[PDB]
RNA sequence: UGCUGACAUGAGUAACGAAAAAAAGGUAUAAACCUUUUCACCUAAAACAUAAGGUUUAACUAUAAAAGUACGGCCCCUAAUUAAAUUAAAUAUAAAUAUAUUUAAGAUGGGAUAAUCUAUAUUAAUAAUUUAUCUUAAAAUAUAUAAUUAUAUUAUAUAUUAUAUAUUUAUAUAAUAUAAACUAAUAAAGAUCAGGAAAAUUAAUGUAUACCGUAAUGUAGACCGACUCAGGUAUGUAAGUAGAGAAUAUGAAGGUGAAUUAGAUAAUUAAAGGGAAGGAACUCGGCAAAGAUAGCUCAUAAGUUAGUCAAUAAAGAGUAAUAAGAACAAAGUUGUACAACUGUUUACU
RNA sequence: AUAUAUUUAAUAUAUUAUCUAUAUUAGUUUAUAUUUUAAUUAUAUAUUAUCAUAGUAGAU
């Protein structure tokens, strides 16, 4: 016989080869699941056989894996989760801190390479306009944060 | 006992002695990085890591032996053993050259960013790979000069050599039997890549 | 030189000060009640 | 050490703007500049036209912006794969926005 | 420490010529090489399928949902319990993986809308809402049947 | 914005306490946000609950 | 300077608003010694090994 | 010497916190941001890896990737210890509770295998306190006439070649191959202060490898010091040249040149350098500041509790050095009082 | 070595400019040094500079 990495491999391409699951499906089924999963940019680092999410922070690599498959009918060979820090962040400064969630990342490679459709020119789609809420923000900014002889200086936004 | 296949290195020699493997070099991506490792075998050690990263700075940190991070790339294929090992010596001097003795130039080449240092997302720098790439053409080109078995490139990643227009369609190649075979993907290609390797040479 | 009295380490505050080191003995949870009767938001580390 | 009273308005007063010395000077010193007849200190070049000369120098002598060779005929959708432009961070933000922070020489008024 | 007096002692006989060995590797570099410019990667080299699982993400292959071609609320409306009580179980499974499906496409398109526009027209917010009052009355007539 | 919020409902408390301001210090608020708006979105009319 | 646009020296911090806040805070995975293992209801899997490893059920 | 708020006065005063900057270009926007070059500073660190810590500070929202082998946690196992937990009647007690005994928890420790890459699961049967590795012996190399003298070598850590046995893959053998340091493993062994605790084998059947940590900062602007505070803060690597050393000098590489600049350098202050003739005349008191004629090798008295204790003795010599000529180690002799001595003490007189 | 002109019958000679004194392998684990082997990888060459309390000392 031969040893174990080797045997998973086999098991995997075999899996392949039927056109099923390239795993061992868990004998625990869950009929109506709720989880949602994000599609994310890729970054610089990914290439374009990877492709990664932000899932469910209780979800599980393999859970993902076989999410995939039967959901989307997607096969993904490797997958690596990258929980994320939250940061303090707080509003007034007179209100409390507490942390912005941990989120839970992960990559997927995949056989077949994807590469995303080119974002919207800043006009074509209304939605995808990213200057009129910084345009906004800035307006709330000088709204709050001009004290006195500020109030005639002319608008910025 | 304490010296291993990986601790030295290996001449050709020593490889037909031993015929563990048909005559190769791998090279692999530090996948966070950017950087890039080359070896004469598919496992790697620290001392491999030291010799290739001999002066490093904040744009070129001497990276880990993190397994998970160092993720296979390149798997070169060759006739002889000799000329394996005369690859491997070629991409090694061309990394010391970009390191050392002419940083300078090298800089000239990459892509910048405003500010003027080398193109980032987080600590990952893509010209490092790319350079990997071109500078491994550049020692193939080298040791065919020099010089039946047709050598290939097994690829993790059709993507990741530029085209066959433009680079590697040199007069050369083309007369010996140069192939572009990529890996196949079929399984787990991280957790299961040393078994992958082990049938890749087992093939030649 | 004084001054730096607070050396921190989770381990020891959380075992010390923590909720469950509170909840865990008659008197801590006494401690929890009259933080819970004052209406604190924190109950204990 | 320490004052004995709290000095009143009067002497405060003629402490600081009661001599000389204290007193900001009209700058009599400035005359007419011979490139353009605009208002310069005097023994002083004319900063706006130094400036230009310098501007034109650097235009004359810029320095070869010395762009890759690969990066000019890398495809678009190529660039996109490979670069994609992330979120600056506040501080970047702010260090980006130089014109609320940095000051542009201004220029006089034209002598008579 | 060194000091007036230092007598420095010799390295060593270093082997007599003779006595040496021959090294194992002779001939080493190419004393040749030239540092070339990198060869960054191209996507003309790929296939990028066109029925790929992972466009499944996506409305048709497009970015972003526009306003115009969006679902307007005047004519979408949410299942009723009711009408959901009479329908079968695989088929109310189905419903219930097509809902889920949609709410991805929508969530990622929302994440997409939050996190880097900034935007608060929050369109798809509402129709991941509606979606998951559809599938909590499914759940509900589920367990009702039970 | 850049936060990730809209994934998760945290500082639930705090929220709650940002979202249920008692009606007597409502004006309060609703000036700062009348203060903080352009003259075209701005309108007279009171919000209701 | 640390930041060009703030010359002089005023109540700014070297990063962040606040230097203090409320520290009795739920602890996420983040923190903590090496042995601070917080976990996320992911895994109730398998079982841990005698050995350290993790056997899959 | 009311309390809260606002606003003055000192005052546009002191200070802006160990300090090396310059030019050109970004940018007829820059002392302070970035890039290039020059110069400097740290270098057994101001570097590179890390532990703890913390308003994520990072090279950032498209974000810190692990089946495991010079990867950590959990997990198994316990230490110190902890536990309204556990034995008509465990024992005792105004209540609270306390106690011994079991059970469980508890790392700062222990925990199979593994690049000629490795499989932890299920079922059935019957260790180490500290410290040293000397002397001898063996063989090797040269002088001299088998034995003497002098010298280095002597337990392990690979590669190459040549042989004999299974059949190029294995086994064993022989020969060849530097130095001073370090590491691990081996064996042997001296001291009294006598040196952790806790969880078996074989066979058959198995394996799709979970969860979390991973940025950067970490002798610090990212911790503890109310401050971007000359304080406090754990571990490893710490280029060569030199030398007994991690001393001291330099500094290859890396990093850094800073939330104040520019001038001027009065009196005066601090921190230094030099100083004729004097040499303690100063002063409470040689306080302070001078002052080192080898750091290696010799040579070193009285006294004495016999310990080169005194002793690193003073003086003195050998090598080096003849008035021009690094830094660091090294600053005398004697009397008396008190206390044997090394230690400990009033964190902040 | 490369670049640029010259002569020669792309090659070689010589002129000018720029850049280069590296690097890899052996010698039983590591690191450094030495010597070999590889390579174009050098001067008991002139003159400087920096640091060591102005590095130290003699004059000034
Ligand atoms: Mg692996
Ligand atoms: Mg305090
Ligand atoms: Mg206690
Ligand atoms: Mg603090
Ligand atoms: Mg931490
Ligand atoms: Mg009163
Ligand atoms: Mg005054
Ligand atoms: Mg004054
Ligand atoms: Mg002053
Ligand atoms: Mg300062
Ligand atoms: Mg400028
Ligand atoms: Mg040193
Ligand atoms: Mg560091
Ligand atoms: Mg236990
Ligand atoms: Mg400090
Ligand atoms: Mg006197
Ligand atoms: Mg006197
Ligand atoms: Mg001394
Ligand atoms: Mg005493
Ligand atoms: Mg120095
Ligand atoms: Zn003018």
């Amino acid at each position: 016989d031969i040893n174990v990495s080797e045997k998973i491999y086999k098991w995997t391409k075999a899996g392949i080869e039927q056109g099923k699951e390239h795993f061992k499906v868990g004998g625990n089924k869950v009929y109506f699941p709720k989880a949602r999963i994000i599609l994310l940019r890729p970054n610089a680092k990914h290439t374009p056989y990877q492709a990664k999410f932000i899932v469910p922070k209780s979800f599980n690599k393999l859970d993902l894996r076989d999410y995939l498959y039967h959901i989307y009918g997607l096969r993904a060979m490797n997958i690596t989760t990258q929980l994320l820090h939250g940061k303090f962040n707080r509003m007034n400064l007179q209100t409390t801190r507490f942390r912005e969630p941990q989120i839970k990342k992960m990559t997927i490679e995949m056989e077949e390479p994807f590469i995303w459709p080119e974002e919207p020119r800043p006009d074509e789609n209304s939605f995808w306009d990213s200057t009129t809420p910084d345009n906004m923000e800035k307006y709330r900014e000088e709204r709050l944060n001009c004290l006195g002889s500020d109030a005639n200086k002319p608008g910025t936004a | 006992k304490v010296n291993h296949s990986i601790s030295r290195f290996r001449p050709a020699s020593w490889f037909e002695k031993t015929k563990i493997i048909p005559p190769q070099v791998y090279i692999f991506r530090n996948l966070e990085y950017g950087q890039v490792l080359y070896s004469q075998f598919p496992n790697f050690s620290q001392t491999q890591v030291d010799k290739l990263f001999v002066r490093p700075n904040w744009s070129n940190r001497k990276p880990s032996l993190r397994r998970d991070i160092w993720k296979c790339m390149c798997v070169v294929n060759l006739q002889n053993y000799k000329q394996s090992v005369h690859l491997y010596q070629n991409l090694c001097r061309l990394r010391y050259l970009r390191d050392v003795a002419q940083r300078k130039e090298s800089d000239k080449l990459r892509k910048k960013d405003s500010n003027g240092h080398v193109w980032y997302s987080g600590q990952y720098r893509p010209t490092y790979c790319q350079e990997a790439v071109a500078d491994l053409r550049e020692s193939l080109l080298k040791v065919f000069e020099n010089a039946a078995k047709k050598p290939s490139i097994y690829w993790e990643d059709p993507w990741r050599m530029g085209d066959k227009d433009k680079h590697w369609n040199y007069d050369v190649f083309n007369a010996l039997g140069l192939e572009h075979k990529l890996i196949q993907r079929v399984g787990n290609i991280a957790r299961e890549e040393s078994v992958i390797l082990k049938e890749l040479a087992k093939l030649e | 030189s004084r001054g730096n009295t607070y050396q921190p380490s989770t381990l020891k505050r959380k075992r010390t000060f923590g909720f469950l080191a509170r909840a865990k003995s008659k008197q801590g949870s006494k401690i929890l009640k009259r933080r819970k009767l004052k209406g604190r938001w924190f109950l204990s580390h | 050490a320490v004052p004995k009273k709290k000095v009143s308005h009067q002497k405060k007063r003629q402490k600081l703007y009661g001599p000389g010395k204290k007193q900001l000077k009209m700058i009599h010193h400035l005359n007419k500049c011979p490139s353009c007849g605009h208002y310069k200190r005097a023994n002083t070049l004319c900063m706006y036209c130094v400036g230009q000369i310098s501007h034109i120098w650097k235009t004359h002598t810029a320095k070869e912006e010395i762009k890759p060779r690969q990066e000019e005929e890398l495809s678009e959708l190529d660039q996109r794969v490979l670069y994609p432009g992330r979120r600056d961070t506040k501080y970047t933000k702010d260090l980006k926005d130089k014109d609320n922070y940095l000051e542009r020489r201004v220029r006089t008024l034209k002598k008579d | 420490a060194r000091t007036k007096f230092t007598k420095p002692k010799p390295k060593q006989p270093v082997l007599p010529k003779d006595k040496i060995r021959p090294p194992t590797q002779l001939t080493h570099h190419s004393n040749n090489l030239r540092i070339t410019e990198p060869i960054p990667p191209t996507t003309s080299n790929l296939r990028c399928p066109d029925d790929h699982p992972l466009w499944q993400f996506f409305s048709n292959k497009k970015f972003i949902r526009s306003a115009d071609d969006l679902p307007p609320s005047s004519h979408i409306r949410p299942w009723s319990i009711p009408e959901l009580r009479h329908k079968s179980f695989n088929d109310l499974h189905s419903l219930w993986y097509n809902c889920l499906r949609e709410q991805n496409v929508l969530a990622r398109e929302n994440h997409l809308l939050k996190n880097i526009v900034g935007s608060t027209h929050d369109e798809f917010s509402e129709l991941s809402n509606s979606i998951r009052t559809t599938m909590w009355q499914i759940r509900h007539v589920l367990n009702e049947r039970e | 914005s850049g936060s990730y919020q809209h994934l998760s409902n945290v500082g639930s408390r705090v929220m709650k306490r940002l979202g249920n301001r008692p009606k007597n210090f409502l004006p309060h608020s609703e000036k700062f946000i009348k203060k903080s708006t352009p003259e075209f979105m701005k309108s007279d009319l009171k919000e209701v609950d | 300077l640390t930041r060009p646009w703030k010359k002089y020296r005023d109540g700014e911090l070297f990063y962040g608003l606040s230097k203090v806040g409320n520290k009795r805070v739920p602890l996420t995975t983040k923190q903590g010694n090496k042995t601070m293992y917080k976990g996320t209801r992911a895994s109730g899997i398998g079982r841990h090994t005698k050995f350290g490893g993790y056997v899959i059920n």
